[PDB]
């Protein structure tokens, strides 16, 4: 009932088993006397199968005894992992001890039927106005977060961990393999002493690693934002939650590679591999449920001219939402730094957010665009040459970009006040407010870093 | 005549500039349009 | 011996069978826990064979036999306002079905003598379509666009244009997430278009198979009607996507590969399947149901989807599907994006029918209106380097800026057959040749509402018998000139 | 003796004779218990040939039994196949009998000889105002059409048919055509209004039929019009044959589908390694030799609408006279859309058709040409910085592209309009008249399907 | 003298016989061993010496010398010289005569093009006037 | 601190490897599996903390902390930073220096273009001054 490795080719290994005992697809197998496991791809016949190595690959000869656990690779999951990192495997890396939690789950499932998926498309609100207005996002949806190295891009995952959290009661997941950039401090720091770490779950993983274990890695937290969302509180509803699987590397891989969230290799396993059937399967395991929701958050990064309609279309195609980071914006002492125009999201249809938000919204966006073509004019001279009915619309558009900032939680530490988070009724009520010129009177800056209208009226109040 | 002159002169110029960056991205395609046929054909000298 | 043998290979959803000698080619073979395969190709050793279903429970050496039928599907009129899945089943949990009949799911066409040229009118509610691309009970047209454009708009408005027509309606879709489909399924509930219409189910979760035989299926449930002397219509939301399953289920079933991959034999794939849409004679239907209707034609309309990349009309199965349709409905992001919620593409996208398929008012009112939009393209993109223009060339241009800004609707606003008639006759008049560039959907809709408002009977008349006589015409001259005064815009 | 079949792939089945039996190439085979037979491709060696499957395959299982004909595929010809449509292997489907005729002939066989070889040597007269003038046709000749789909291939085609072969002395006319199911039964029932029918023989195959069957269609109706061109009775000598094919490229088709099956490796842009024999082969026998005249249409399908593909650049080399449709020209409303350019005949020689001819020709070619290298110019520089004669050239080359068009008889369907046939004489008159000058102050409105020049003269005063 | 009508289809019959041959693959599916097949042929086309035509003919023929000239046809696909048979043939040949399809329809009848052909012999080949 | 003279010759070292081991092409010019080399080898260039220091050297060495700094080199053709390997190596780096030939053509001698050259460390690596 035992089997030996006859081959070992990149990252395939292939391993013979008698006739009566063959493991399944997706079985474990563990290696004696060597750290290394492997999982079950495909069935060859004559009592052979073929295996990708998970477990570190090192003192691999071939004719090495391995053992049958007969079941998947399981994951521990509850809510003693939060806070924890740990690797694809779940052993923690932290030092910081073993997991209490005692129960696990098999990471690879069905997806769920059809007639477990929601009644109707519900909104996802967030502390952000600018993304609940230009943008908005779905429960089960899907987003991408476009953008140079230039922006950390971590302030605004920190952020929306918090706040969906303070608001929804959602606790978050992350999932990433390497790091594109290091200059930041690294993101276990940057949670830990920004007091978000209570609530978030960390997998990571290494290039210098076995390649199975940089595969495998959103499997591994797509189980565990599963568990966090069924469970139920004493009414019986469910918890929504966000999983930040950032993308784990460029188009080169990412082409392959964010196609790895949904279930293709980027080049990783050159012999025959089995991602067919986790295509779809991996995709449509994201959705609003009755009880719950598990939204994807994934990054990715372009060099230029290869984002929204002229990107190649590999990833844009799948996504709900894109959210575009500008470099100018953020050198312009705006932040966050999203760009309004730039920005799409599927969600702004009158009939599935309303006509009332679809009207304000599409208005803005036609005085940022006039103000970007008048922009030049303005740069040629001043309101002098500048006629009427165009000063105010560049004054309302400095108004309103200017607005869109606000105080972020995360920023504690920096900021005397603990942050906003503004309801997205407020935020429709100010912008329509803003548009009817009423508040043309208000003087300048301040509707800057003051966060809501209200407060901004205080602003210019005192000064 | 004069103001003509500078105009077409600038014309002139422009297109020069033009066609030297699509001759690149010319160059750049024929060399990208040849691999992609290779590697189908080898495909085929696998299909047996 | 000659029926039952082993597995020897799983891997992708495709099982390779040792055994198994009187084994025919399309066969259904069951596997222990009830799951059902295919076999699609009998080397000289092995039979290979596709899993319908979750291929994770099976091992090898697990045992196998043939059933001796081939693939069959019910059918009937009590999968009415039903959404099933490739093979039938019920998934949206209403009980089980009664079902009567079961019809094959692979069946060749009715040869040339037993055909009839299509001289009946489908109405699908959009005036650009309604009026220069029309589409008659059993001609195949086709959809084709780029993503986001809107085709699925435009199939489901057809079929709930089919309220009151009698016509049933078939909805396949191949390879969408679930999210989707349930949304499609609550707005067809919510305007009663599910009386009539069936649902047929293939998501990104099932398996490859299910999403390959899915249009076979649902042309196998539609065909009941043209079988019987009535009317039916069938949409496969996609195509492509099953171009991509059969391309993966022949690759791993070691098939040499071709061009862009696809191996052999994708054209006789979507051959097959569009061949079976046609109107029927008479004589046939008498055959077949051995004389319990008479006088009776059956017909079966067919509106696939295929979306392109980047505007390429130029791949593999973007040019092997064209040549197999009667007409293509084109779509354009640069006009999606510009303004033109309908972007369809004059000059590019046309009808083979012709006037055949068309009301005679409709036919006589709309005569070359295609043509001059075609010409005032071109004319319009040459007159802007012209330093001077003649009074032909001006009125031209204004006549096409009017008719391109008067075949703009909104979703979910089906027109009836006398909106378009008046409409056509209108333009066609030239009525509002005076009529600003500017607010022309405000004064179309404002003429709408007075003609149904008044001259009820009138409207009421054209609607059930489309003819146009002296006396037809001359009230809707009159009411017109009648609106033309004495109202407001 | 009897074959067993062994293995069947898709529409590809080999089968195992005895040492001695082997069939030769191309010979027939039937299925016992079957409609189906087989023809032979390879012979593999070893006692094992290939074959394709000339039928549907149902019910088809391996161990089944074959028996040789020792034969090729034979199809009936006489003048009983007059008035009768057929299918592939010659058997009515007509549901009006069987064919009463006992006079069979092979479907394959080989081309003329070089010194049985003949020389056009009268003209062909259509009433096309374009064909006649820059593309003449001559008696026993070969033509053909190229354009991509829903250009108008199967419109001109009809309108030849309807102006030359619809009335003349004993054309014992031919028609193996495939396409549409819905043109066809169009087609059966139009005729059989006119009592054409009893002087013309059709050889139908859907679309939807095997590879079999669309790879051997065309060769049946080679077949059937060779004993036409090659009968004589008391010295008759037969009669002049006419031909139309409207299924040369879906033999292209058939033969690519199966070449990669048969084991061949994969040439140019996916194309069989054997393009232009196969295309040679059967374009040799489609000739007028010493004995008998052959007048010959073809349709040719350009894929991708470019003309530089391996399959419609082979075929310019077998034809006398070639007419190029392009998608612009129908795009801008102009039908016939028919390219002055491009389209040439081997018979437009000052020797063959004349002097007048022969000038009037190349004048609208060269002014069609210089105006159109004046595009860019346009575009770039504004109108009035061109020579007054480049204003003449741009202005005559519009209104000559405009008259190239008129109403046919049988698109009355699509616009309403009565069909026209305009005499050669009057389209030369016409020419001469508008390259000299005259007809400047016409505008070029009126120039719009508008048959003779008189009929332009009336139109002049609508508009 | 000697004119071959068409290189390009001998060498597409050549592509023909050794793909089914099974030789290996290339750019456009030609086999390694073509511009050899081109040169081994182009490359007899040559003027023998008066000691070459002494030897060959042992005495019979003195003070003589050879030749023997070759005029090779090919068809290009929209112009594009930079094929892989073209340019093969091309750096072969001792010049090119370049025929446009835009001349032909101007009116210029033997529409052959000034400016991008040339010959490498020159003018050491024409009579004295 | 380590400096590698080019890394692009080590990627064509590398594929004239994987083809030579019968591996297929591919549509790129480069296999795919060149991004993890070029990600492996930059991964390593780290600094360590105090306590790591220690547990390494067993107590030998307290009170330090180490480090290691790497300035790999790329080639560019004629000024293209959008080919494959290039791209790759830009995401992978925490900043780039572009030395444009046409600046030092022009009398500059050190071609540091600094409209696009950035270090995205300022001030923490800077001394006070
Ligand atoms: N006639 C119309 N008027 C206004 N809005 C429209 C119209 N047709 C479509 N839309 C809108 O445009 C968008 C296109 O959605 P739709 O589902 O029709 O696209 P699609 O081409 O099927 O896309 P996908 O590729 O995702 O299937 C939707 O927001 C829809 O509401
Ligand atoms: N003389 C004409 N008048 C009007 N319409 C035409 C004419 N010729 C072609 N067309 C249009 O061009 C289309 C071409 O269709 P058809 O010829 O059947 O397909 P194909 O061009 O692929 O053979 C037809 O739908 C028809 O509407
Ligand atoms: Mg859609």
């Amino acid at each position: 009932s035992s089997g030996r490795i006859i081959q070992i080719i990149g990252a395939v290994i292939d391993v013979e088993f008698e006739r009566t005992s063959v493991p399944k697809i997706y079985d474990a197998l563990q290696v004696d006397g060597t750290e290394t496991t492997l999982e079950v791809q495909q069935q060859l016949g004559d009592g052979v199968v073929r295996t990708i190595a998970m477990g570190s690959t090192e003192g691999l000869k071939r004719g090495l005894t391995v053992t049958s656990t007969n079941a998947p690779i399981s994951v521990p999951v509850g809510t003693a992992t939060l806070g924890r990192i740990m690797d694809v495997l779940g052993r923690p890396i932290d030092e910081a001890g073993p997991v209490a939690t005692e129960e696990r789950l098999p990471i690879h499932r069905q997806a769920p039927s059809y007639a477990e998926q929601a009644a109707s498309t519900d909104l996802l609100e967030t502390g952000i106005k600018v993304i609940d207005l230009l943008c908005p996002f779905a429960k089960g949806g899907k987003v991408g977060l476009f953008g140079g190295a230039g922006v950390g891009k971590t302030v605004n995952m920190m952020e929306l961990i918090n706040n969906i959290a303070k608001a929804h009661s959602g606790l978050s997941v992350f999932a990433g393999v390497g790091e594109r950039t290091r200059e930041g401090n690294d993101f276990y720091h940057e949670m830990k002493d920004s007091n978000v770490l209570d609530k978030v779950a960390m997998v990571y993983g290494q290039m210098n690693e076995p390649p199975g274990n940089r595969l495998r890695v959103a499997l591994t937290g797509l189980t565990m934002a599963e568990y966090f969302r069924d469970e139920k509180d004493e009414n019986g509803k469910g918890r929504d939650v966000l999983l930040f699987v950032d993308n784990i590397y460029r188009y080169t891989l990412a082409g392959t590679e964010v196609s790895a969230l949904l279930g293709r290799m980027p080049s990783a396993v050159g012999y025959q591999p089995t991602l067919a059937e986790e295509m779809g399967v991996l995709q449509e395991r994201i959705t609003s449920t009755k009880s719950g929701s598990i939204t994807s958050i994934q990054a990715v990064y372009v060099p230029a001219d290869d984002l929204t309609d002229p990107s190649p279309a590999t990833t844009f195609a799948h996504l709900d939402a894109t959210v575009v980071l500008s470099r100018d914006i953020a050198s312009s002492g705006i932040y966050p730094a999203i760009d309004p125009l730039d920005s799409t999201s599927r969600q702004l249809d009158p009939l599935v957010v309303g006509q009332e938000h679809y009207e304000i919204a599409r208005a803005v966006q036609n005085v940022l665009q006039r103000y970007k073509e008048l922009k030049d004019i303005i740069a040629i001279l001043g309101m002098d040459e500048l006629a009427e009915e165009d000063k105010l619309v560049v004054y309302r558009a400095r108004k309103i970009q200017r607005f869109f900032s606000q105080p972020f939680h995360v920023a504690e530490v920096f900021t005397g006040a603990p942050g906003k988070l503004v309801p997205l009724k407020e935020t429709i009520r100010g912008f329509k407010g803003l548009l009817a010129g009423e508040y043309d009177h208000i003087p300048e800056q301040a509707f800057y870093m003051v966060g809501g209208i209200d407060e901004v009226i205080a602003k210019a109040e005192k000064l | 005549q004069s103001a003509r002159m500078v105009a077409m002169k600038a014309a002139t110029d422009n297109a020069g500039q033009l066609i030297k960056d699509l001759q690149l991205i010319y160059n750049k395609l024929r060399q990208a349009a040849i691999t992609q046929e290779i590697s189908e054909i080898v495909g085929g000298a696998a299909a047996v | 011996a000659k029926n039952e043998g082993t597995i020897v290979m799983v891997s992708d959803g495709i099982v390779r069978i040792h055994g198994l000698a009187d084994a025919m080619y399309g066969e259904m073979i069951e596997f222990d826990g009830g799951l059902f395969g295919m076999a699609l190709n009998l080397e000289q050793d092995s039979v290979g064979a596709v899993v319908l279903g979750n291929y994770l429970s099976l091992q090898e050496g697990q045992k196998a036999r043939c059933t001796g039928r081939v693939l069959e599907v019910p059918v009937g009129p009590e999968l009415l306002g039903r959404v099933v899945d490739a093979l039938g089943n019920p998934i949206d949990g209403k009980g089980p079905i009664d079902a009567k009949l079961t019809d094959a799911v692979e069946k060749v066409a009715p040869g040339v003598i037993w055909r009839q040229s299509v001289d009946q009118p489908v109405q699908t509610g959009y005036k650009s379509v309604d009026t220069m691309i029309p589409v008659g009970r059993g001609q195949r047209e086709l959809i084709i666009g780029d993503r986001q454009t809107g085709k699925t708009a435009m199939a489901i408005d057809a079929i709930i244009a089919q309220k009151n027509s009698g016509i049933k309606c078939v909805y396949v879709a191949i390879g969408q997430k679930q999210s989707t489909i349930a949304n499609v399924v609550r707005k067809l509930e919510e305007t009663g278009a599910m009386a009539y219409t069936t649902v047929v189910a293939a998501a990104a979760a099932d398996p490859a198979a299910m999403q390959y035989l899915a249009p076979y299926s649902g042309c196998t449930m539609g065909e009941y009607f043209r079988d019987r002397g009535e009317d039916a219509l069938i949409i496969y939301d996609d195509l492509s996507k099953q171009a991509v399953a059969y391309r993966q289920i022949s690759l791993l079933l070691r098939r040499p590969p071709g061009r862009e991959a696809y191996p052999g034999d994708v054209f006789y794939l979507h051959s097959r399947l569009l061949e079976r849409a046609s109107r029927v004679s008479a004589e046939y239907v008498e055959k077949f149901t051995n004389g319990a209707v008479t006088g009776k034609t059956g017909s079966l309309t067919a509106l696939p989807i295929i979306e392109t990349q980047a505007g390429d009309v130029s791949a593999f199965v973007p040019t092997n599907v064209i040549s197999i349709t009667d007409g293509q409905i084109f779509l354009e992001t640069s006009l999606f994006n510009a303004g033109i919620r309908p972007a369809v593409n004059a000059g590019i996208s046309v009808s083979r029918v012709g006037g055949s398929a068309q009301t005679k008012i409709i036919k006589k009112l709309s005569g070359g209106i295609r043509t001059a939009l075609a010409q005032y393209r071109e004319l319009a993109a040459f007159a802007q380097f012209a330093s001077d223009l003649d009074e032909a060339t001006r009125k031209q241009l204004e006549h096409g800026q009017r008719v391109t800004e008067l075949m703009k609707q909104k979703q979910y606003a089906p027109y009836s057959i006398a909106d378009q008639a008046v409409s056509v006759y209108a333009s066609n008049e030239g009525y509002m040749a005076d009529v600003e560039v500017k607010k022309i959907v405000d004064f179309d809709a404002a003429l709408i509402a007075y003609f149904r408002s008044e001259y009820a009977p009138l409207m009421k008349q054209i609607d059930e018998t489309g003819d146009y006589n002296k006396d037809i015409e001359a009230a809707i001259k009159a009411g017109i000139e009648s609106f033309k005064a004495t109202q407001t815009y």
